[PDB]
């Protein structure tokens, strides 16, 4: 990881977390569960989208596209035609499989920022009411209860 | 008490590459890259294609004997021709521009065959009824092209012919002819009378001379003569105007040609069904949205772009690390 | 005490598109896509360009009566052709390679028009003055291109003619020609007498002989007859020598050829103004620095690089969160 | 933000600050007001001007190109000129708006990061002397003057 | 640097670590040296060998290219023939300088995410056994010898 | 104790440009554009190339007697013509579809060189001995091509010969022969008695007849007459007619060609030496792993794409900051 989270200080993901890219555990005395956030995966779903859409809109439609024969006398426009052809293809077939892979490495970047970013903002809302364990985890020094996780989900909790 | 900070993960086993590693698993994916097609020959906007099956465009538009399949097809999506597309000229000669001509097919969607010169009327001084050849038979008896007359002399009696026709039809019209060349003199007399014939065609904007040339060929299916195709596009309103003192394969049947959208002529082995299609390659149909195919570079319709990948996955989700 | 760190902001309206994002307001961006153009034709290398109007290339080299405007105009900086450019050959015929002459011309910046064959003194066994046409009208009387010669039997007779040119000008010279072609052999006899005529050319590369096609063709412009127009480049130091025996318009006026810069023939109906450019499009003029343009694809002289996009906008400060 | 800072834990820009693209506001018990960072706001201007001069670089000026004529004969070779003049005039079209695309995306990234570095600059710089407020202010605990405000903004201040 | 570890809070680089890209220092009462993190040279050489070769593999190789020849009547085929040989020329080139440019800025931003990631591993590591001096040097409280140096580094030391 | 995190350096010159930053010194790179070449042609899968030296294409297939080195080759893998090779067509003329034949020969890696008409049997009612000319002189007395037959009148008699020989050989056979046109009708009946002579090639594929074109042209090489030269490729099985009432330039050697792989022509004045090479410019050779190269766009073999890149460096270190 480009940012150091995912795969990264934060080992693994979760197939635990069922209804998001990011999220939440906590393991509170009243239980355990598992709690994505949407305001952060819902703004990666949209960035990704429009990055797929942008792919797309780039890449232009092929209409009708048909060969041309030439008679024993006009191997040269035969051959330049081809060139021209093939040159194309070519050059479409790289701008294709490029983009795709540069691309696949900013969308995995793109993630690894956004479990950074939501580690960092869940650990300036603590500070000193939790110390980090590591492995991305907060343990509290005051208990916390499900009404309590739910505030630091949200970002509100607040209590330096 | 604790709270963790994770991201997702599943059992997917979608892959795909980056810069810096090859065969990542991730969570989520799209594929970009169409690689199916239904393998038949479908028809685009309920146009049936055009099947020139054992013919090729010379033998359609000439009307070769073996090509009387296609005589009441006037309108198609596509032109296609199949790796046995070798009915053409059956009597052997030069087809002038036949590229050109095949280029000009491309951008038709259909045409109205009349007969421009009518048979039985528009030569009165000279034979009509011999010009068939064992080079263009048809069940086992010499024939001759739909589509072209071959006139010869009546009566020992070649009389300079003059023959015009005035675009009527409000667009476009293919007009083709031929020009016969015998192997020997003593053939030229039999057949036209005048040693010394001369075909003479011209309109607006067309304009050339033909001269026999008399000589033994090779022989190519029987014949040691020749027969040279010429074709023009007579301009809506204009004239067109046939002069011969012999050789004149004369024009029977012609098109009026109607321009209609980018079509073209494919070669294919592919089977025609009752199948409907937005988008067609000559392996056959496709029905995607994707942005890229590998199908074939040969497209007729709305189609992904032609690519030469083998893969093409986007990576919308992230890595997928379920560290069970 | 209390010390922040921030980030400039201001009331920009400039918005940028991005992969993840449409849309972006930002403090301070580059337009790279250069969209005005002063819809003038202005001069280019500090010359003007040459006007047609009424008249195409074709009738400007040839001398179309109706260009007699041109007649003048020997250097220029490009050529401009208009939606009404159909002043060409007057006198039904076919012009041979006649897009390659137009190539030709592309890097032409002036000529040396001489008179290679002088009317008055070059053809002492030959009419010179009954080569008019009213398919070439001047002020309502019939009249002819200015620049050929159509010669003409005198008192009965059409003796071989022969004439050699040198080209002594230290660079290409581009000589025009015509053949003529009579509807009858009447005709034939009443304009050159031999009726068995034919034209020869030819210089150290160039070969070809013509031969009169005597028949009735469609009437353009009144005529049944036709005139065919041919031409090439005369090294420098060749020669190039004419013999016929009849049917030979010849040439008058050559061009010895001048190279300048890559230039051209555009077709544009936008007005020639005093203005100065280094950079023209069919529609207009461009003075800009910016790397891209979206007024033509056609250009010449110095252009930023021609584009289909609407907009072409680089961020170049931040993202602007005024939070008002 | 790819790091967190622009839109980030500092929510928005300063209207105010109007001689850099980052800066400084301090609220000293003298007086409030902006001091830009030269440092920071002139690498970050070469370095897009840069990025700009590079782009305009690769893209090749233009100079004549006009049409072609083709007679009725020659249908073939028109479509083939026509085949190679839409042909990269597409390819264009794509690189053009394909790298302004791109280097916009990393361009607002460069900002964002430029911006963190300036904050965990100024930060480790006070480390005791002051506490984290968020939103990208530090609150001093020995007070600090005009005189000391500027020790800050140059690097220099000094006192773990 | 975008994550402003190399020629950022670490000024420079190392003549003295000679077996890595990325390493330790390390100055324990027994002696001094360098030792170089074999877990991030290796993960990093991995990748821009990868990279390497991926750039090689979209550029395809090129086979027999010859001219062609025109006679004086075919100036529009010729220059037809050298519009594209220029046009693909151009193209090539642009796709070359410019995918060098961008990887280029991308590699050493990853090694820059290296450096920062190592330092951040490092860091979370010694926690409070030990304070941030800068320049990337971390100054231990209960004093640290090879044994102890050496377990920092296989990231086992462990000691909260 | 202290324990402290950095980054390799070293002394390290190499330098890289960034979208942001120009000349950055780093640690390690590699270089991707190969601008070195030996100078010298070499030898491709081990086969020679050909030095045309001072011929071309036409004298060496024709035979010019200026290229006798060439007439033991049937073998190559490439072809070469310096800024010498003048030596093509001795006798003035026009060479028909000269460039495509150019273009054919690309892909002829060998051919078998045969005498398709033996001079000494194939014509016993025509002179063979006196077919030279001073416009291509060997050894300083009048001489002709190598492998083609200038027949002349035997006796004041030029009877309508006829031969014809079939492609027998299982590969294309190319034949080439010329057609002579004198300058003076005087010279046209001592060369070949028959006033209106005439010369017809037939085959099942081509058919084209020439008539003697007689004038003074401007001199060359002392000839004020042309010879046109013409070829065609005779398919396997196929029969080649030669007719001719006079004229006839006629073919003596003809090559069945074998089509090998991607070859072509190049231009250069670099020497060939005892070497080998899997790629090939007009420079010299490239040995090579890297995927671009600056040195010449025109390439035979396996080599790095061209490119006009002054430095294509990748940084694969880091930013050397040796802080000394
Ligand atoms: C060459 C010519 O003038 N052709 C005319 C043709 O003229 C014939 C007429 O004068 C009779 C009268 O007795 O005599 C013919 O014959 C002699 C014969 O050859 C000779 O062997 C014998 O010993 O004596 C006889 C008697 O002298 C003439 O040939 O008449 C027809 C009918 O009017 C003309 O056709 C119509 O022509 C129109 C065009 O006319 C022009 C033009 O362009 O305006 C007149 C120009 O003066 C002429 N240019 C010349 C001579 O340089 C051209 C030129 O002939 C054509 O372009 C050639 O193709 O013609 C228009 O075409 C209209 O539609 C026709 O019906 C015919 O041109
Ligand atoms: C008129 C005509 O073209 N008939 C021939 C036929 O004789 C021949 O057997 C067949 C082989 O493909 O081709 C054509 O059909
Ligand atoms: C000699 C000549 O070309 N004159 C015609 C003129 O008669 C006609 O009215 C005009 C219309 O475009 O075209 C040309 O000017
Ligand atoms: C038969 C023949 O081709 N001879 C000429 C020779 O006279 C001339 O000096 C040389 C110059 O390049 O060209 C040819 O070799």
């Amino acid at each position: 990881g480009l940012f150091g989270a995912i795969a990264g200080f934060i080992e693994g993901g979760w197939t635990g977390l069922i209804d998001g890219w990011y999220g939440y555990h906590h393991q509170n005395e009243q239980g355990s569960g598992y709690a994505a956030d949407q305001k952060s995966t819902q703004n990666a779903i949209d960035g990704i989208t429009n990055k797929v859409n942008s792919v797309i809109e780039k890449m232009n439609t092929q209409f009708t596209a048909v060969g041309k024969e030439f008679n024993n006398l006009e191997r040269r426009i035969k051959n330049l035609n081809k060139k021209v052809d093939d040159g194309f293809l070519d050059v479409w077939t790289y701008n294709a499989e490029l983009l795709v892979l540069l691309e696949n490495e900013r969308t995995l970047d793109f993630h690894d920022s956004n479990v950074k970013n939501l580690y960092e903002k869940a650990r300036s809302q603590l500070r000193n009411n939790a110390k980090e364990i590591g492995n991305g985890c907060f343990e509290f020094y005051h208990k916390c209860d499900d009404a309590c996780m739910e505030s630091v989900r949200n970002g509100t909790y607040d209590y330096p | 008490d604790t709270l963790c900070i994770g991201y997702h993960a599943n059992n997917s086993t979608d892959t795909v590459d980056t810069v810096l590693e090859k065969n990542v698993t991730v969570t989520h994916s799209v594929n970009l890259l169409e690689d199916s097609h239904n393998g038949k020959l479908c028809r685009l906007g309920g146009i049936a294609p055009l099947q020139l099956g054992k013919c090729n465009i010379a033998g359609w538009l000439l009307g070769n004997p073996e090509c009387d399949l296609l005589l009441t097809v006037s309108s198609w999506s596509y032109i296609v021709e199949t790796s046995n597309s070798d009915n053409g000229t059956c009597y052997p000669g030069d087809f002038i521009d036949y590229e050109e001509l095949r280029e000009q097919l491309s951008s038709v969607s259909s045409f109205e065959k009349f007969e421009i010169f009518p048979k039985t009327s528009s030569w009165p001084n000279h034979e009509t009824t011999r010009g068939v050849t064992a080079a263009c038979p048809y069940a086992g008896a010499s024939s001759f092209y739909r589509n072209l007359l071959w006139l010869v002399k009546k009566g020992n009696s070649y009389p300079k012919l003059s023959k015009s026709y005035v675009n009527n039809k409000g667009k476009e019209v293919l007009v083709l002819w031929g020009v016969h060349h015998p192997p020997t003199s003593t053939d030229q007399q039999s057949l036209y009378q005048n040693a010394d014939a001369y075909v003479s065609v011209g309109s607006s904007k067309y304009d050339r001379r033909f001269t026999p040339e008399i000589a033994a060929r090779p022989k190519v299916r029987g014949q040691a003569g020749r027969m040279n195709y010429y074709w023009t596009l007579l301009e809506p309103g204009d004239t067109i105007t046939f002069e011969a003192t012999g050789n004149l394969v004369a024009p029977r049947y012609a098109f009026a040609l109607n321009r209609g959208s980018g079509s073209g002529i494919i070669t294919s082995d592919a089977p025609v069904h009752d199948c409907d299609t937005k988008c067609q390659t000559p392996h056959g149909a496709i029905n995607s949205s994707l942005p890229f195919q590998n199908i074939h570079p040969v497209t007729i319709g709305e189609c992904p772009k032609y690519v030469k990948s083998t893969k093409l996955r986007m990576a919308t989700g992230l890595r997928n690390i379920p560290a069970r």
